[PDB]
């Protein structure tokens, strides 16, 4: 049914924005690692970026992709600037968190929660 | 303007809910039932959407009840089945709607107990 | 019974400023300086 | 134990409510003076800049200051968020409420042009509820953490969030961690089941 | 009701009796509403309960001390709006605002009566009926409570 | 009513230059601080002359005991249903006398806010909030009070609590 | 005359009677292009008229002020100039039209 | 330019601020204050707490003004219930509201000075503030976040000696003000640091929603205690201290005058406080007295229900603003029929003021910014909420 | 209590009378243990005194233009102290 | 062992807590102190029990010492009353 | 309560109480962090001053970590520490021989006593940490001693886990650092120029995760282990890798071990802490070990972390400003050896 567009009209039109963000992030990862004295490698980080831009790679409601960009850009602003410290950026890497197993037998074997 | 889209408006990616709390979690739309202990029917009129019950364990030091289910104390209150199914679908949770159970009309008469 | 203003009112408190204007005048002030400063030269 | 009230106000303001409804018929959906003697003009979201400009700059209704901009979230309503703008007229010593409705994915305009007070309040509404304000200079998180994910004051967000922080020696940084609370918050179902006679 | 009291006189007291090991009848609480007498006589067919005496010392308790032994017994608790007679096992373990209430099914018997399990901080504190017109219409067995 | 707050002959011009050149106006401040080294400091000798308080002072919690020796707490749960910091857990039982008492009581004193909503709700005057305020601790565990660090606590200050209750009961 | 209008920014305006007549008269015109029966034109022309009516009936500023019931005239102007801007802005937003869209159902029922 | 993030820990301001600055050489090109360093979630938590058990959220919003924050909520919850506090309680709230304005201003004027570098004014006044705390401790029980101005009244009557002791403090406090007065009002150093710094024009102040001494300092006439009176202020006489040349100094001078005008209001409240009870006594709203709940059943039931469940205020919504010492403090309380609120938007005089920092501190050096925050009397509890 | 010379030092240096307005409480203070108090407490049907139920759900509502309320009367300078 | 048990089993690792420390345990058990009290003899069928106080004690409840068979015990003080 | 009853994280419980004796130094602060994040109680016996045990107090949750004072000279301190535990871990070990304690004591006598009480108290596991390539007649006073003890441990408390780690790298290490420190004094005076001697280095966390997994792994009983690490590097290359990553000039001028032995002697003489000493010098140059057949981290469940990766974190400090900002890809690439 009809819906007002947030910023883009067709999913294709919007994707134009999604790519104009990917590029931005990609061209920024290198800078961050150095500026925030992060320890992860440029390649490693750039991987994360794709992962995320990829995680959201299934929605088709332009309005949603028009919205995730914005949220997305905002996250650059902060990261481009150093408004975010090392702690903030490094949180995208679950360094301490032990990744949860997924195998049923691997979960049944630990924790009553599914 | 007025673009047209055909989704169930899944804002699952705008909500910000960790995947595992948007994937393996079942909301249960239902109109709360009456507290048999009282006869007030004002707490059985609005549809609630409560989530599944996960681990409630014991803090080793003081014996308090501890938990890791962030969405445990969550009881959203709607006003109709239609508006609850919509919210759950909107947020990407699985639902288990339970139809309302209004008492049927039972005819009561004072004299009846005097017949023989 | 119950704390209540003393019968007849508490009394008057002053609130307005009282920073008190005072001091030597200028003509006089300077004339002691120069008078102390010519004596330093003689 | 019954408020000392003036009926003059109910009437005077009611009359202004009809005035505003007559002057702006295209955007105002419902005007009502509540019994608390306050006024509420409910406008279609498109009327956010027209309705507020008329009130900021009209001789018979000057509403110069924006007291606050907030968004109640009633999850049931289709358009959940109900942005509410409370405005004050220093000239006529009276106050007005203009409230409009916005959904998760439909942004409403920004009044920063009408009142520069809103530059910050609109950022807080985005951070807290996720409503987006069109052509708003510098919209970005005012209150939440730099990396916070999720809009907190939404009724569908867990009181205590999903992440907490701690210092991990092994990594020498303040690391996040899925929330484990040592005492869940006892949720009390305190709400009587005998309704009050209206 | 009323914000204040005008009863500046002396209250009455009745004598706690033993109606069983399931129902704690602190009947000085009783508002002589005769729900108990009826349930005991119209749902459970056990007409052991009854009113004795007239005036302000009408006490609704068994004239001779004979326990109210029947299934369907615990329902009296749920049906007395006053807390005169309440449950003896769940005497003082909790207080209702705290109890988180999860709606589930009776497995003790095959009628599959609907029931609400009231859990506090993770251990069940009481199971009380929830209404199902067709299966258990507001009542549950002494066993499954 | 409104009040304005901030709104040349040679006599005035010289006066202005006598207050700018031979500063005379920063001197009215130096004499102003000279007026205070000669006054009596307000400092109290702290450890020996503790400052003044009121019988209303809300501090370390304590469970009062009936003069007979019977705990006053009858496990109502009328004091965690109001405790806004959500600090109290008072799991109870029949105590095997047939009576009604706690097996559990708790405050996490690192969550409490000393608001006294627990001493004014208690219909029996069991939980109070004593006039202690020297109970700092080197550890986190010494603040999660149990029923026995509140009952012997109340077996300590009862000479000092009851005077303040009896002193303020009418106003409450 | 007046040394300073209290408010910091608003500066004393000589020729108050004149500045106003121009601003008020311009406005009385911009309203003209408004639809015949548009509340704005019907009401704002009712106000602007009364103020132009006094702006020319009384030549003492302090007096004038009391009549226009505003603050310092330097303010009555500030406002006269803004209504003009709203009047221009209103003629574009065409507020007089029929409601854009009725609220979705139950979008204004508080005890939900 | 140079992005020097003013210290979040920096001793200046209230220590909960960042204020990234662009340093164009010595002067500051732009300020982008990054508040959020103290957002505890006050408005989220209140939705999960009953109306009585949320009052405390309020004395902890602007911890310098304790009982005036509460007086807002208390006014808001009263209007939703259509009940009014008893006459004595209303005078007590005005008595305590003026003691809070003196203590907020002693906080604002003296801390501004230590930021500027004057250290002694803080010490002389803070001893005068400990005397005032003692008044809160001797009526509520706490020296802070008293939780005394509850819905329907104050929680307990004034102790038998409080009004005499408030007279003795108010009697001698005036000398303490001008003692600070002589120290800072005429000094070359203070006037240069404060005069013509952060001038805000009248229309800009209204547009930026300043609404406080910042509004009155620029000459706009608005107090909210004489424009939209609350409680019994309509029966007490005082003069709003408006000012011209909206500059830090004029704003300082206004804050010193309001301390003096508050002594005039405190003087009237002690002289004319009525005999009566301190809380409306329909037990449905304010809890029953300790003796009554222990002797009459209707009172035990009303005490049990009020403490355990709540007032259950009728469904509605209200925005009630009172003149808190900082400026207009308002609570937009949306209420379903339930005992616990649905939304409580705390309008903080301070969210608007800090927004003005970039406009007010333009063409100003690093040192001026320290004065600009000081003259907004911003405490980050209210801004962060 | 201070040597007169020392205190005249503080009165002259301050410029203000200082024995009168003490910042220290000697006998000015009310003594504690104030005598116990006795706080002050037909047709008192709650249905007549119902603040809670008295309120009603909000009212929803040639011609002359109407302002929200009559314009605010401008204040006037204080009689005791017009300028300070 | 506290008046309510709680004694840790020897094997319980929850005993380290008290190492180089000790256990806060109140020696004055109210189960016994109240038993060390004289049954309050009365003349009337029913008696009050304000908790030995008006507004400083417990809510006032009237107990029916009507059967010598049982000494009424106010649910608040645990005081037995001997008809 | 050996039944873990909670979602993994702080405030859960994995139900394994433990006495980790050397939890004041380098390896134990990571062990408590893992045992701790694993939410297991940890009775940490400390003979230190509390000011230095605080860094441990947050690596746990309310009540998880318990402290008590223990001095090796007296038992009953060993006894009460292990009295309520079921796991016991031994990390005691000192490079130098302080006047009061000999390699004898810190590596044999003491671990023996601890294990003595361990068996006496009924603890199931006595994870013990002896050095890799550390056997009798290994021509180094400590390593030899260390192995002597390994026996004493086995004898008294059989069915004990014995980990023998390779050189342990990681922040606050004294391996990479000792080499890095050479920058201060002249240049690296590597014996054999650093060639002819190869070392396998393992990250502290890799060892820590292994010890934690072992405490909870059933098959680990009575099992010795060698935590060698991913790559074998010749000493000259690793010092050169420490340099470049340290970003300071490198000079591997040679000299005989005997000289450096006599040399360190003096450094050992230092009263507070030897900067280096004969025993250390030996375990660096001559010490070289090829693991052959021992389970290892992979077996116990840890993927050994290469030194190529986590070397910033431990040498980013040793750089002068103007180089501190240097990234990793820039660091002088290293290379591995087999030998
Ligand atoms: C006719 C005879 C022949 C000719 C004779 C010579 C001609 C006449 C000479 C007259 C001299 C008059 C005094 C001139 C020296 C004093 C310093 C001065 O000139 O003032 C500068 C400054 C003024 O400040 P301001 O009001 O801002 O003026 C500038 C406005 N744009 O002042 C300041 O603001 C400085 C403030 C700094 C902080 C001061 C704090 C108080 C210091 C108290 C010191 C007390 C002890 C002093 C004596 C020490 C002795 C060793
Ligand atoms: N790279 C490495 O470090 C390697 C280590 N190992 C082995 O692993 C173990 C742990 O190594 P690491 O932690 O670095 O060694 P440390 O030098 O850090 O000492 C370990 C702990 O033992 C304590 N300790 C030392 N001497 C005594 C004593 N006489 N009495 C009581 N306590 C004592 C220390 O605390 P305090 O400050 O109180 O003395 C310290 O916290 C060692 O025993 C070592 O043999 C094996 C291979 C490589
Ligand atoms: C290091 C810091 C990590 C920060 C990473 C970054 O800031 C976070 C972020 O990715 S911000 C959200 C991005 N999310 C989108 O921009 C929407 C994508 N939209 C789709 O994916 C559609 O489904 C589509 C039809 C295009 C699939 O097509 P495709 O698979 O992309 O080709
Ligand atoms: S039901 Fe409860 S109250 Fe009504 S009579 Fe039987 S017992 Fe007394
Ligand atoms: S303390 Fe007072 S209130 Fe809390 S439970 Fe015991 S008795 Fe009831
Ligand atoms: S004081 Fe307030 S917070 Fe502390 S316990 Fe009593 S009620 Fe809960
Ligand atoms: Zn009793």
């Amino acid at each position: 049914t009809s819906v007002k567009p947030i910023f883009s009209r067709d999913l294709n039109e919007a994707k134009r924005r999604v790519r104009e963000l990917y590029r931005a992030w990609y061209r920024e990862v290198p800078n961050t690692v150095h500026l925030m004295q992060l320890d992860i490698t440029v390649k490693q980080g750039r991987d994360k970026v794709r992962e995320m831009f990829m995680k959201n790679a299934h929605v088709t409601d332009p309005r949603v992709v028009d919205l995730l960009v914005i949220k997305g850009k905002m996250e650059l602003q902060e990261t481009i600037k150093v408004w975010k410290q090392r702690t903030h950026v490094m949180r995208f890497f679950h360094e301490t968190e032990t990744p949860r197993p997924k195998d049923f037998l691997s979960k049944f074997y630990m924790g009553h929660d599914p | 303007q007025l673009i047209t889209v055909d989704e169930k408006l899944d804002i699952t990616t705008l909500t910000g809910v960790p995947e595992e709390h948007i994937k393996t979690r079942k909301v249960r739309i239902f109109v709360p039932a009456r507290n048999n202990m009282q006869s007030g029917v004002n707490n059985t009129k609005k549809w609630k959407m409560e989530f599944d019950t996960r681990e409630r364990w014991e803090n080793p030091l003081m014996g308090w009840a501890s938990t890791a289910d962030p969405l445990s104390n969550m009881v959203l209150t709607f006003s109709a089945k239609e508006d609850a199914i919509a919210f759950a679908e909107k947020n990407g949770w699985s639902y288990d709607v339970e139809e309302k159970k209004v008492p049927k009309p039972k005819s009561k008469s004072y004299g009846a107990n005097f017949s023989w | 019974k119950q704390d209540m203003p003393p019968p007849g009112g508490y009394g008057p408190i002053d609130y307005k400023r009282n920073l008190p204007r005072r001091g030597l005048s200028g003509y006089s002030m300077f004339a002691v300086g120069i008078g102390a400063l010519i004596f330093g030269y003689w | 134990t019954v408020r000392p009230r003036s009926d003059v106000t109910h009437k005077q303001l009611s009359a202004f409510g009809e005035y505003v409804a007559e002057i702006l018929p295209k955007y105002v959906q419902q005007v009502q003076v509540s019994c608390l003697d306050e006024l509420e003009i409910c406008i279609h979201p498109d009327g956010v800049i027209p309705t507020l400009t008329f009130l900021r700059d009209h001789t018979n209704a000057q509403f110069k200051s924006l007291a606050d901009l907030t968004a109640v979230d009633v999850p049931t309503r289709q358009n959940r968020f109900e942005i509410v703008y409370n405005l004050l007229s220093l000239r006529f010593n009276s106050r007005i409420r203009v409230k409009t409705y916005a959904d998760e994915l439909t942004p409403i305009d920004s009044i920063v042009s009408v009142h520069i007070a809103a530059n910050w309040y609109e950022r807080e509404v985005w951070d807290m509820f996720g409503v987006f304000f069109f052509n708003h200079p510098d919209l970005r998180r005012i209150l939440t953490d730099y990396g916070f994910e999720g809009h907190p004051f939404r009724k569908d967000f867990p009181l205590t969030g999903y992440v907490e922080l701690r210092y991990d020696d092994e990594v020498k940084r303040v690391v996040a961690e899925p929330v484990e609370l040592a005492q869940e918050f006892r949720k009390f179902d305190l709400n009587s089941p005998w309704e009050a006679f209206p | 009701g009323s914000d204040r009291s005008r009863f500046l006189e002396g209250k009455r007291a009745v004598e706690d009796k033993n109606i069983g090991p399931l129902v704690k009848t602190i009947m000085t609480r009783c508002i002589q509403c005769t729900r108990c007498i009826r349930f005991a006589s119209e749902i459970a067919g056990v007409d052991d309960l009854g009113t004795t005496g007239r005036g302000n010392d009408m006490q609704v308790g068994t004239y001779i001390e004979k326990m109210f032994m029947s299934e369907l017994s615990g329902n009296v608790i749920d049906i007395c709006p006053v807390g005169a007679l309440t449950s003896k096992p769940y005497a003082f373990t909790a207080r209702p605002w705290e109890t988180r209430k999860t709606e589930s099914i009776d497995v003790m018997d095959a009628v599959g009566s609907n029931i609400v399990v009231s859990t506090r901080t993770g251990e069940v504190m009481r199971i009380l009926p929830r209404m199902h017109e067709d299966i258990n219409e507001e009542w549950i067995s002494d066993k499954t409570r | 009513t409104y009040k304005y707050v901030n709104k040349v002959d040679m006599k005035s011009a010289t006066d202005n230059a006598a207050r700018i050149l031979m500063w005379t106006e920063l001197i009215r401040g130096l004499g102003m601080t000279l007026s205070y080294l000669f006054r009596e400091p307000a400092t109290i000798n702290y450890p020996f002359e503790k400052g003044p308080l009121s019988p209303r002072f809300r501090g370390e919690h304590a469970l009062r005991r009936y003069p007979s020796g019977e705990e006053r707490c009858i496990a109502c749960k009328l004091c965690e249903a109001i405790c806004p910091a959500q600090a109290i857990t008072i799991e109870a039982e029949p105590r095997a006398d047939g009576s009604r008492r706690t097996t559990r009581y708790d405050i996490d004193m690192t969550k409490c806010i000393y608001c006294g909503f627990c001493q004014e709700a208690c219909p029996v005057d069991a939980i109070v909030e004593g006039p202690n305020f020297e109970f700092s601790t080197e550890t986190h565990e010494e603040l999660l009070y149990n029923k026995e660090k509140l009952l012997n606590n109340g077996d300590k200050w009862e000479a000092e609590i009851a005077a303040n209750i009896q002193a303020d009961y009418l106003y409450r | 005359l007046k040394k300073t209008t209290g408010l910091v920014g608003l500066a004393v305006c000589d020729t108050p009677h004149e500045r106003l007549t121009i601003l008020y008269t311009k406005t009385l015109d911009i309203l003209k292009h408004f639809p015949k029966h548009a509340a704005y034109r019907k009401y704002t022309e009712q106000i602007t008229n009364e103020k132009l009516d006094m702006v020319k009936a009384e030549p003492d500023v302090k007096k004038l002020e009391a009549l226009l019931q505003g603050g310092e005239v330097e303010e009555v102007i500030l406002q006269a100039e803004k209504e003009l801007s709203l009047a221009r802005k209103m003629l574009k937003w065409k507020p007089w039209e029929p409601l854009v869209e009725e609220p979705p159902a139950n979008q204004w029922k508080w005890p939900i | 330019n140079m992005t020097l993030n003013f210290g979040p820990q920096h001793p200046a301001a209230h220590g909960v601020l960042r204020l990234v600055l662009e340093l164009s050489g010595e002067m500051v090109r732009k300020c982008d204050p990054h508040i959020g360093l103290l957002h505890r979630g006050t408005e989220k938590l209140i939705e999960y707490k009953t109306y009585l058990q949320a009052l405390p959220y309020f004395d902890r919003l602007d911890y310098v003004s304790m009982m005036c924050n509460e007086q807002a909520y208390s006014i808001a919850v009263e209007k939703l219930l259509n009940i009014q506090p008893p006459p004595r309680a209303q005078w007590i709230r005005v008595l305590f509201g003026e003691i809070t304005r003196i203590l907020n201003h002693i906080m604002a004027v003296t801390t501004h000075a230590l930021d500027i570098g004057a250290m002694t004014p803080f010490f002389w006044m803070f001893e005068e503030r400990e005397k005032m705390f003692e008044f809160y401790e001797r009526v509520s029980g706490a020296r802070m976040h008293a939780a005394y101005i509850r819905p329907g009244g104050v929680h307990q009557d004034l102790p038998l000696g409080l009004l005499d002791d408030i007279y003795e403090f108010s009697k001698n406090f005036s000398l303490r003000i001008d003692e600070v007065e002589e120290m800072l009002t005429n000094n070359r150093i203070w006037r240069n640091r404060t005069v013509d710094i952060g001038v805000v024009t009248a229309e800009d102040a209204l547009n930026y929603g300043f609404s406080g001494v910042m509004l009155r300092g620029s000459g706009i006439q608005w107090d909210l205690r004489k424009t939209q009176p609350y409680d019994v202020y309509d029966q007490v006489e005082f003069d709003v201290p408006i000012g011209s040349r909206g500059d830090c100094y004029d704003r300082y001078l206004c804050r010193v005058e309001e301390m003096r005008q508050s002594l005039r209001i405190i003087e009237q409240c002690l002289n004319k406080m009525p005999p009566g009870e301190i809380k409306v006594d329909d037990a449905k709203v304010s809890p029953p007295k300790r003796a009554e709940m222990k002797t009459s059943m209707e009172s035990l039931i009303h005490h049990f229900k009020l403490y355990t469940e709540g007032y259950q205020v009728p469904p509605g919504a209200t925005y009630t603003a009172i003149e808190a010492p900082k400026g207009e403090f308002g609570v937009y309380l949306v209420s379903d029929g339930s005992s616990r609120p649905y939304r409580c938007k705390i309008k903080a005089p301070g969210f608007a003021h800090l927004a003005g920092l970039d406009k007010m501190s333009k063409g100003h050096m690093l040192a001026d910014v320290v004065a600009i925050i000081g003259t907004q009397d911003i405490v980050f509890g209210e801004i962060d909420r | 209590s201070a040597t007169r010379v020392i205190q005249k030092l503080r009165n002259w240096a301050s410029g203000q009378d200082l024995q009168a307005k003490l910042q220290l409480r000697y006998q000015e203070i009310a003594k504690r243990t104030q005598p116990p108090p006795k706080l002050p407490v037909s047709n008192n049907y709650y249905c007549t005194r119902d603040g809670r139920r008295e309120v009603v759900p909000p009212s929803i509502i040639e011609k002359k233009a109407v302002t929200p309320a009559p314009p605010m009367k401008r204040w006037e300078l204080s009689k005791d102290q017009p300028y300070l | 062992i506290t008046h309510t048990g709680q004694v840790y089993d020897e094997k319980d690792y929850r005993r380290v807590r008290f190492v180089d420390r000790q256990k806060e345990v109140n020696e004055n058990f109210a189960i016994d102190l109240i038993a060390q009290q004289p049954v309050n003899e009365v003349e009337h069928r029913i008696i009050a029990c304000d908790g030995g106080g008006g507004a400083l004690g417990h809510p006032k409840v009237y107990i029916n010492l009507d059967k010598e068979t049982k000494t009424g015990t106010c649910g608040y003080c645990g005081l037995q009353f001997k008809q | 309560a050996v039944i873990p009853h909670g979602k993994g994280g702080r405030s859960s419980v994995s139900g394994v109480v433990a006495t980790v004796f050397g939890a004041t130094g380098f390896l134990g602060r990571y062990v408590v962090n893992h045992l701790g994040r694993m939410g297991s109680q940890v009775i940490i016996p400390y003979r230190c001053d509390v000011y230095d045990i605080m860094h441990l107090r947050l690596m746990g949750d309310l009540g998880q970590l318990t402290f008590l004072e223990w001095d090796a000279r007296d038992k009953d301190s060993i006894r009460k520490a292990v009295q309520h535990s079921n796991v016991v871990i031994n990390l005691i070990g000192r490079e130098w021989e302080t006047r009061n304690f000999d390699f004898e004591d810190v590596f044999v006598n003491i671990p023996r006593a601890i294990a003595q009480a361990s068996k006496e108290a009924g603890v199931e596991r006595f994870i013990h940490v002896s050095h890799l390539n550390a056997s009798m007649k290994s021509s180094s006073k400590s390593l030899r001693s260390k192995a002597v003890g390994e026996k004493e441990v086995r004898s008294v408390f059989p069915e004990a886990i014995i980990i023998r780690p390779s050189d342990i790298f990681g922040r606050e290490d004294r391996f990479l650092n000792h080499f890095a420190n050479y920058r201060w004094f002249l240049a690296v005076p590597l014996v054999s120029l650093g060639f002819k001697t190869v070392k396998q280095p393992v990250y502290v966390a890799d060892v820590s995760k292994g010890i934690v997994n072992a405490t909870k792994d059933p098959d680990a009983v009575g099992k010795t282990f060698a935590f060698t690490g991913p790559n074998r590097y010749l000493l000259f290359h690793l010092v050169k890798y420490i340099f470049g990553m340290t970003h300071r000039t490198f000079i591997p001028y040679p000299l005989p071990l005997f000289v450096y032995s006599w040399i360190g002697k003096l450094f050992g003489l230092s009263p507070f802490e030897p900067w280096t000493t004969k025993d250390k010098v030996e375990r660096i140059h001559i010490s070289d070990v090829m693991p052959t057949d021992l389970p290892g981290l992979e077996d116990l469940g840890v993927q050994p972390t290469p030194l190529e990766l986590k070397s910033i974190e431990v040498l980013r400090r040793h750089r002068t400003y103007r180089w501190l900002s240097s990234e990793i890809e820039e660091t002088k690439p290293a290379k591995t050896v087999n030998y």
